[PDB]
């Protein structure tokens, strides 16, 4: 399935379950509780773990509080009384937030910083506690009212709810787990490899499907290579970003594999250009917000090596071509044209396609492979305005048809060999050279750029990423296992 | 419309009067929309188990605001047949099929700084207003 | 310039000033009348030659009456006295129909029918005789002591007119002229050669153009080959029925050359077709009117003669097809398809277009012609599934190529010679034959023809046509001019 | 479903309203018909003493015109949304789109008195109608 970065550079998803489970296994919910001498009222009570629920999005967190062996005073001139409940679990909804790590880096290039809770808020229309009306499980209720009653308990449990939250309201930084860790590479510059995927800005989002929390994500959002979020940027995770075979999904935008490997790349293809003629640009179909490809400015053309056609030595060129990721893959698009000095014109359009998936070289270590899918497809027309006879005109339009299936081949295995090249080694300049001397066999761990990429998020503190999976699913997506350390 | 008429029932707690809607621009519940909702004019009561006035809170210039589900914009149809209430239907719960809540039920605390009390019966009475009535929303800007 | 029947099988057009012209040839004499003991007043005057003038529409015709040295006593309790006037135009408006001719044809088969102004009419709704508010060029009026027109008096006139439609409506002799006359097939059947051009039902319309009488005609209207009217057909003519070049045209729908013609022909080229493969449909894009087309049926193919291509018989097939009339021209697209069992497959996408026009054989007399336009355009798809080497898909496409070049070609040149062949021998059956033998310079006399189509229609009772244009028009076009006898 | 329509002449009055509707008709394919029925109204034939001649009740005539499909193109924007089929008294104006009475009473409820009604009720229609095509638009 074709997923999206939807505007970010970087994703990383992971299930809130395993994120659940750590919570429940690193125990930082307190115990015991009680709020003394409120206006309004007081109570006391157990919490047992907590844990995210469903009914959240974006910024927006919904939390099960199940507390236990509660009572609560309620004090007023209308309501008045002293009730409780053996177990109730309280919904609120609160948001996370990015804070300073300490200790900081050594290193003043990077700004460690901590997904938590987010505690205080002084902005009255974005509370930073918000209690959810749903009364669920609550058992053992009591309450001795003083006058009025006729409306539920209901109402009564709604009260002590906001004591709770009276509580909360000054103890949440008790929960001080933290969600993930991020490196900010503030100052990215000059030789710096795999700036595409070093992380400038970071943001998270939570995202439900129904079918609800075994299919929910949180997701870690980043701009990348200095970069920074906008309101173009939306707190939101595709459906899709996990691969259907992992755990935890990791994406890197298709925008930056072709405006950060390929677009530079692409010109030493043809040093017979002049190297200006390409763009990365937003137009191609359908479904989505948009899409990215890289393809000829308007007006320009790519002489390639010269062939002899029906006697004539003749230049063919590139008059159209349209690179883009499609499915599983990565698409090539070429339009070649030859204008024979008789008067007719051959114009091919041949579309190849390559797959990536993670393999292994000769010792042993996980690398990106790629494939060509099947033979090129194409597409042949001609234009006689000499008044070629039909004879010329054939044996024309096989020679060129034979020069379209053997050079655009070549070229999209440029391509796809290009861009393992980038994503492998993460440095542009470097690119031909692991291209000329590309060996599948020998092909480099990705290892390096896992460190400069996926793992410059960490996740409950010390989880390691077992990567399992790699494909191009629009954007590059990575597929793999949360290590949690045995400890 | 601008204005919409509310009105609302229960046994200890009834309301009435008008308010005016606004969509609030947003960037961090892509999937919801956020509504601001200001009293125009209108009154909270309290009453006991017959019916007699206890306590009462003027609205007028109360801030609050909303947020549900971007589903209710598949609702059909935004038909004007005729005049739209924010009406409840006294003792008659209601499904929430768009996880309708609310994010702050006194802005300004004009009600809210009386007490835990006013808090609750006032998100209550704006959970029962709008539950049901969400096909209203359409026409808000 | 691209015209249409309008959804009616042939049409016969010719302008109004040709009609006005035979009627006052006709009728050069001027006519002396007088109404005494009219009830409400008398009259008398002198009328010269009805003529068609500008502002009517369809079934509606307006007529011009020129009176003269006019004078009438009105009477009644309200209005009353003695006037006239030296020279009026009364303008009214009737309309037309076909009447039996007498005496009847021999051929019994046959009812011979007349154009004729309605004289009467029971329908209130519909008046046989309209007289419309035209107050022009009026000289020497006079009503009692005034002998000036006013405004305040102009219903004076308005009188006149309807004490000299009182006139009109007993003496209906005067509006005697035959427009034309039809031939009505009654019993046509599919022994009958040309059924497509002979009428079995008509109508007529009034076309002007722009409110010019120079540029308006009337219209013969016919449904053919036993077909009659519906709510389908309106009473109307499109603007460009008669060539630029000619007086007068004659039209046959391109449904008919298709339906009648074409389909029943198409299938005597394909030895290893069934026969039952084709069908001409209207298409369109969301709704339809007049364009139509021959075609596969969904779901057919037609296997063709086999080739021998890189080392395989192989069976070329036609998948998809269309044969349509555009602008000047026949259009055959046909889409030939070719599969290598290696795991090549070719798909040509091959069009050819063909012109009509008048000629003569070698003794002189006239005929139609054709003439190929340019070259065929091709378009080739291609996909290689078995990952063949690239010497054998490139010989395989040139030679799929050959192929569609020149059997598209000879599938074309069928179709407009059967065309001209069913146009000029009327017998369907007789086709192929035709096809088989035909020459330019020994095609058929189009005499016989026009005796089966357009002289089934005789304008002014004994007009001949001259054909001097033939063309394709979307519809067949046939450009002449009348002849009237006894020159 | 009713227009008023008012028309005034030298010699010949009439006050009233009508109901317009659109007649079907497979004759005249660039023409619309309508069938007006006159709801209430007078038509006054008078002398220059301008007293009443005759006075005939319109009431219940029936009445068929026909105009060029062209005035289809007339751009309404009522205003000031009021529309009335009113002559402009002594003053004939241009007939845009060839519109002109087919039958000016189908029943003769008036006209079977002679031509005169013919020829008045005839002038009359006309003069309610010139001008006023643009409130044909809205009658289906």
């Amino acid at each position: 399935m074709q997923t999206t970065t939807l505007n970010w550079d970087t994703v990383y998803a992971v299930p809130i379950n395993i994120v659940n489970e750590a919570i429940k296994l690193k125990h930082p919910t307190p115990e015991n509780f009680e709020l003394l001498n409120g206006k309004y009222g007081n109570c006391s009570g157990s919490f047992e773990e907590w844990q995210i629920t469903n009914g959240g999005d974006g910024s927006n967190i919904r939390l099960k509080i199940p507390i236990k062996n509660f009572k609560a005073t309620i004090i007023g001139n209308r309501l008045n009384g002293k009730g409780g409940f053996a177990f109730a679990n309280l919904e609120v909804q609160v948001k996370l937030k990015y804070l300073p790590h300490f200790p900081q880096s050594k290193n003043k290039d990077i700004e460690l910083v901590d997904l938590k809770i987010r505690t205080q808020s002084d902005n009255p229309e974005d509370p930073a506690i918000i209690v959810i009306s749903s009364y669920k499980n609550i058992q053992g209720f009591y309450f001795e009212d003083e006058y009025k009653l006729t409306e539920d308990d209901e109402f009564v449990v709604s009260y002590f709810y906001r004591l709770i939250k009276e509580w909360l309201e000054k103890n949440l930084h008790f929960f001080n787990y933290i969600f993930n860790t991020v490196n900010l590479n503030l100052y990215i510059s000059d030789k710096e490899k795999w700036e595409w995927t070093k992380p400038s800005y970071v943001d998270y989002a939570y995202s439900e499907i129904e079918g609800d929390l075994s299919r929910s994500a949180l997701g870690v959002l980043c701009m990348t290579g200095g970069r920074t979020g906008s309101k173009n940027q939306q707190q939101k995770i595709d459906p899709y970003a996990i691969p259907a075979a992992s755990q935890s999904g990791f994406l890197i935008s298709e925008e930056r594999l072709l405006r950060n490997i390929l677009l530079p790349t692409i010109p030493k293809k043809f040093p017979k250009s002049k190297g200006d003629e390409f763009e990365v640009i937003n137009e191609s179909s359908q479904g989505g917000g948009y899409s990215y490809i890289l393809k000829l400015k308007k007006g320009k053309k790519i002489d390639l090596e010269n062939i002899q056609a029906v006697g004539y030595t003749c230049t063919p060129y590139i008059q159209e071509m349209k690179i883009y990721l499609l499915g599983s893959y990565l698409k090539l698009e070429t339009t070649t044209r030859v204008d024979l000095p008789l008067g007719v014109a051959s114009i091919c359009e041949t579309t190849c396609e390559y797959k990536f998936k993670l393999s292994t070289n000769n010792k042993g270590e996980q690398t990106i492979a790629y494939e060509q899918i099947g033979s090129p497809v194409n597409i042949q027309y001609s234009e006689n305005t000499g008044n070629v006879g039909l004879n010329i005109v054939v044996s024309f339009l096989s020679a060129t048809l034979s020069f379209a299936l053997t050079f655009v081949p070549g070229f999209g295995t440029f391509l796809a060999v290009g861009l393992i090249g980038g994503c492998l080694i993460g440095s542009v300049a470097l690119i031909p050279t692991f291209i000329e001397s590309y060996n599948s066999d020998t092909a480099p761990s990705i290892d390096l750029s896992l460190e400069n990429s996926v793992s410059e998020i960490t996740w409950n503190s010390s989880d390691v990423f077992n990567l399992d999976y790699v494909a191009l699913a629009g954007p590059l997506q990575l597929g793999g296992t949360l290590q949690v350390q045995n400890s | 419309k601008q204005a919409f008429v509310f009105e609302f029932d229960e046994n200890l707690s009834s309301s009435s009067g008008s308010i005016h809607l606004e969509k609030v621009k947003q960037n961090c519940s892509p999937n919801y929309d956020y509504f601001k909702i200001t009293f125009i004019d209108g009154y909270l009561y309290i009453k006991n188990k017959s019916g007699v006035i206890l306590d009462k809170y003027d609205l007028k210039n109360v801030i609050s605001l909303v947020a549900l589900k971007r589903d209710y914009l598949s609702l059909s149809l935004s038909n004007n047949k005729q005049i739209k209430k924010f009406k409840n239907i006294k003792n008659k719960h209601l499904k929430n099929k768009f996880n309708l809540y609310v994010i702050n039920e006194d802005i300004e605390k004009r009600i809210t700084k009386n007490g835990i009390l006013e808090e609750v019966i006032l998100n209550k009475m704006l959970l029962s207003i709008l539950l049901g009535n969400e096909e209203n929303l359409l026409q808000i800007s």
